[PDB]
């Protein structure tokens, strides 16, 4: 509309209305020029790719994308508390995206010093993939999302994708994508871009912890009319065989007949936080649960949803099984165990098997007069009829949605890193600096982004008499307030925050 | 109000095992980590080790060979067994409690800051009677 | 492991800030922010003045404070009084998840 | 088909109008697996969940109707050395349904205390109690406590009645037929259902091994460190065709004969069901699911195979559920969870997210004489009392 | 009514869905020891990123597998023994063993080896290699799992998963190109020899 008239205002806040929450977030972004406007082939052998399991082939593009998949984008820590303490469930409904107050800069080195000034004729290209024709990279828990603190300015990530490969070489079925082939909108410093999205119907994420365990659902006061086999022998001696039977009742609860059985397991190795207990060998990769695809071994991470540890065993964690976040300022490579925070899904222990334990036992043979009964450990167990399980929890730092791969079939599409699986997730938003001339003007753009999500809530109806567990900040005397900036002005998040505090009956 | 009380023989002959028990009153053992500290008279504190109701233990590397720490949840008391004692083991033995952790969010080993302490008991290791 | 190193004694006149230090290796002190300070009156069990390097529990006055630079953590006592004379110990979490104490420091209030 | 029943019940005041913590240690049990924590209530409850309640010697329930009437409140005393049972007309009886499913649901555990199969019997109403989270015998901070007094309830004197109607949610017709064809006898398009192997036990004691393997040989699933016997387990054929003397150890339901003892009773006192009707589409409980390749063959390597002791779902499986018995349960409550598979309960019958609600009942305590000087303590002195009346339940069934 | 048979080949593989240019914010366990010697235990962590793509956390996992014996078209490569019946994967029903044919949908062979085919796993010899993106190889183990608790005295031990049932978060493709048996329950009724399953 004009160079001297602003194209949009600054909206950040949350409105709590009844069963719904509306969270608006507005950030200031900066977009450079990537690859000097050049689509470029990339593969492992460029960096040497010494492992076959690491072999990849794909392209890096001049475009950039806006990523708001993580939760702390849309929720302040306070708003996250109000959500998790008061609600049994939630899920997104509507999405509203706006891109405005674009500004483009040109970079020049005059004499020995660098110069930057407004380029008022330059444009920015932006488009959304609403037919989902491009490779969808959002659901891989990648970096580059809007900063948790709204006062930080962030650098848009460079888009890219991969396709089929054999070793580092491509194949005849591989694909290539020119984002320029998509109709996009072009924006001058007076233009602004917006669109509205509609989440597809998904189940509420369950932000609650069961108050009953799957094997304790019985009435403790009453016997069962069913019978179990108590004795196979009368006593010590020869030819003592017998069959005795007993009522399943309160005195012995292990053997009662039950209608439902815990969810599936794929065993993880168990690592102790205290380092002395762990074995003195390099078993980090050689001892890890993996799955192989087309000859390549992928680590199983995080894997099926399973409790992190048995009750009263805080030190142990199940290797690749639990999500691990870095603390503020954490180094990229080979950091110490203290430098990172390992989350533990012990909330789901009641209905889900412990990740580091065998699912159970099965008989391996037929007993006979000449053969004793023999059993073996079930290390992994697929779905059986009558299993129940809980999904993995979502965190303030964790992902929100993923795209369900488009396939003939799937089971319980809910993604394994947590969040809402969707066949048509929020579409990707691609952006780039229009090239201004293989010799171009060095140029970058900056502007604002606002995003608005409407969340639906499931209120807590419970009749529990005694008070709940609640997420709370302790009353402490320390140098720095939690979830706030320090003296140098750095914002940090002290610990990962789970969603499961309130309880329900099983 | 949590109170700890150490009890046990005040005299131990060398090359014999030393035994002490701490009985917590007012509060149960619960999810807490129980520690043993010893102070040789006129010298600094030293950490023996701890025990957890799951039966987990962690010991001082210098004592790791000859020491053991046990817990009895039924009697609401935990114990110390130190074997092959010498005169260097004469000290005041304290039982302490690791401070309560307000968050169940992450998986970590305990970092030691003590919230409560016993009064302590003197244990002399001597051949004479 | 190796014990933490402290001055054997420090004295000051009532009203004057006092700083006690404990030096530790990179793995034990320098490495993590888990250093505690205990005061022990004669014949009593130690009391926890400061935990997690600079934090202090409920029940401890402003006058007690602590800080960490490199391999050395320091305890600062501001506006000290008569009741503040005791033995102060530095405690630290180590690399192998063991606890290590300083040698102890005796604080004498001149007067 | 519409079934109707009516019975006469007797409700004793339970455990002195007190809620009481119960636990492993209250009971005194030694074993870790058998540890529990929970509460017992003054409240009783009605359980009609077995078929023979509604039946005399494809289908599925549709509607339900429940009535409670002819309330009679007996007060008991000891006059001299004899007991005197007198009517108390003014007294009340409290009943409510939990239709929001807010309380622990104990009706799905196949408990005793059901309406009796013989319409002229008079039955005792069983006590209501529940379990919550435990660690060993102790309770954790997440454990919950429910005061049933904190629900709105209807109070009934002798002329009052109570009724409500319930609607079953849509469920699939239980199969009450056996396939005439078998899966392999139809390259094949489908494979048999899943398996979790049970040990095989023979009704001829001589055939069995001379060792104590009743527990040491049992199929179990571990949860939070506690082992639970797998019972009855996934739906599988009880035995191969031609062997009826073998049965899966924990794999089949077992009912007691009339007047059967509680502990260590021989095999002729209990009725061991057999599932062989389903052996067409389902694997045999005591058999492996199949064999798989364990290696790559080569000039130097023979082909090696191994046995599949347990098999999860695979695309293209078909299976039959467990059969229902006139003595068996009708429905169970599907636990409220993120996900479940084939929610039909393992002991048989119709799985439901909103099953028939629980119905809770107690005798309103009437205190004895208080003192004439004020005291703040709660009243522990009550008139010995119990009540009786009539229970009618109607179920409309749909047939195929 | 039945779903549209998928008649396309994915241009991506299940494990490669990541953006190759960017790091994850998640961490993994890189090193369990500092160096050679005694008492070297440590825990070191590192960001999962493009440099090492195997260890990244992923939202979805490949479909189920029931392993088939691998057979080469070059008769010299194969063993000099009769393994046609003993070698073959079977499922047992009421005491009667039944060969598994064609079985669950799985990739016929690894990429780069086209001379091998599953024993009973193919329609006869068609190859399923189109689906090797989302499905495991019929001749390969699904993966590994830990068989024990490691400790100061015990090294970590793993074992090979030969068969794996459904897990939440699996995706798979059906076979490339029938009546659904009338039963209490079924899962993914699409038939194993291919085509459209229907209850009528
Ligand atoms: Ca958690």
């Amino acid at each position: 509309d004009g160079v001297g008239s602003s194209s949009g205002n600054w909206h950040c806040d949350s409105q709590w209305l009844g069963d719904r929450v509306i969270t608006t977030s507005t950030r200031t972004w900066a977009l450079p020029t990537y690859n000097n406007h050049l689509y470029k082939q990339i593969s492992n052998s460029t960096s040497g790719g010494s492992s076959n399991d690491n072999a990849y082939f794909g392209y890096s593009t001049p475009w950039g994308y806006f990523d708001f998949n993580r939760f702390h984008c849309h929720f302040s820590p306070r708003d996250w508390q109000r959500l998790i303490n008061n609600n049994w469930g939630f899920r997104p409904k509507r999405l509203n995206f706006k891109l405005f107050n674009i500004q483009v800069k040109e970079v020049t080195d005059n004499n020995g010093v660098k110069t930057i000034a407004n380029n008022l004729t330059s444009t920015v290209q932006v488009f959304t993939d609403s037919d989902y024709q491009l490779p969808y990279v959002l659901g891989s828990a990648h970096e580059g999302c809007l900063p948790p603190f709204p006062a930080d300015v962030f650098m848009i990530p460079q888009y890219g994708y991969l396709t089929l490969n054999d070793g580092s070489q491509a194949v005849g079925r591989s694909s290539f994508y020119c984002l320029e082939y998509f109709p996009s909108q072009m924006l001058r410093t007076g233009n602004n871009f917006q669109f509205s999205y509609e989440f597809e119907n998904v189940p509420f994420h369950s932000s609650y912890a069961h108050s009953q365990s799957l094997d304790r659902l019985m009435n403790p006061l009453i016997d069962q009319y069913l019978y179990y086999l108590s004795k196979t022998i009368n006593g010590s001696g020869q030819n003592q065989q017998t069959l005795k039977f007993s009522v399943a009742g309160p005195s012995n609860m292990a053997v009662q007949g039950r209608n439902y059985i815990p969810g599936p397991s794929y065993r993880q190795q168990r690592v102790s936080t205290t380092v002395t207990q762990n074995n003195n060998s390099e078993f980090a990769w050689p001892g890890a649960s993996s799955w192989a695809l087309n000859g390549r071994n992928s680590l199983m991470n995080p894997g099926p949803a399973m409790a992190s540890h048995k009750e009263g065993e805080d030190r142990f964690f199940p290797l690749s099984g639990s999500l691990i976040f870095g603390k503020q300022g954490t180094g990229r490579d080979n950091v110490d165990a203290d430098k990172v925070m390992i989350t533990n899904e012990e909330e789901i222990k009641t209905t889900n098997p412990v990740a580091t334990e065998s699912y159970g036992q099965v008989a391996t043979n037929h007993q006979s007069a000449q053969a004793q009964a023999q059993t073996g450990w079930v290390q992994n167990q697929g779905i059986l009829p009558g299993m129940v399980w809980q999904d993995r929890d979502v965190y303030l730092q964790g992902p929100i949605w993923a795209k369900i791969p488009h396939t003939d079939g799937n089971f319980h599409p809910s993604p394994l890193m947590g969040g809402f699986g969707m066949k048509h997730p929020p579409p990707q938003i691609l952006i780039k600096n229009t090239p201004v001339p293989n010799s171009f003007i060095t140029q970058y753009s900056t502007g604002q982004v606002s995003v608005e999500i409407e969340w639906e809530l499931q209120k807590e109806n419970s009749k529990r008499w005694n008070p709940e567990i609640q997420y709370t900040s302790n009353y402490y005397k320390s140098n720095n307030v939690e979830f706030a900036v320090n003296t140098e002005g750095v914002y940090s998040e002290p610990r990962p925050i789970g969603t499961r505090y309130l309880t329900r009956n099983l | 109000q949590v109170q700890l009380q150490e009890s046990g023989p005040g005299l131990v002959k060398p090359s014999e095992t030393l035994s002490l028990t701490c009985t917590v009153s007012g509060g149960s053992i619960s999810n807490y980590y129980w520690n043993w500290i010893r102070q040789p008279p006129g010298k600094g504190l030293e950490w023996i080790g701890y025990v957890h109701y799951s039966g987990s233990t962690n010991y001082n590397p210098s004592l790791k060979s000859r020491v053991s720490v046990s817990v009895d949840t039924s009697k609401n008391q935990f114990s110390l067994n130190l074997g092959s004692v010498t005169a260097a083991d004469t000290a005041v033995y304290y039982c302490a409690r690791q401070s309560r952790s307000y968050y169940n969010e992450v998986i970590t080993d305990p970092k030691y800051n003590f919230d409560y302490w016993g009064q302590g008991t003197l244990v002399t290791v001597s051949s004479a009677s | 492991q190796s014990a933490l190193t402290q001055p054997a004694s420090v004295s000051g006149s009532p009203g004057q800030s006092i700083t006690i230090s404990c030096t530790g290796t990179s793995s034990d002190v320098g490495g993590y922010d888990y250093v505690s300070w205990y005061q022990q009156h004669p014949g009593k069990a130690p009391k926890l003045m400061i935990y997690d390097v600079s934090n202090r529990p409920s029940g401890v006055s402003n006058r007690f404070s602590g800080s960490k630079s490199g391999n050395t953590a320091s305890l600062t006592i501001s506006g000290l009084q008569a009741e503040d004379e005791a033995d102060y110990y530095c405690s630290s979490y180590t690399s192998i998840s063991t606890l290590v104490f300083g040698g102890g420091t005796k604080l004498t209030v001149l007067g």
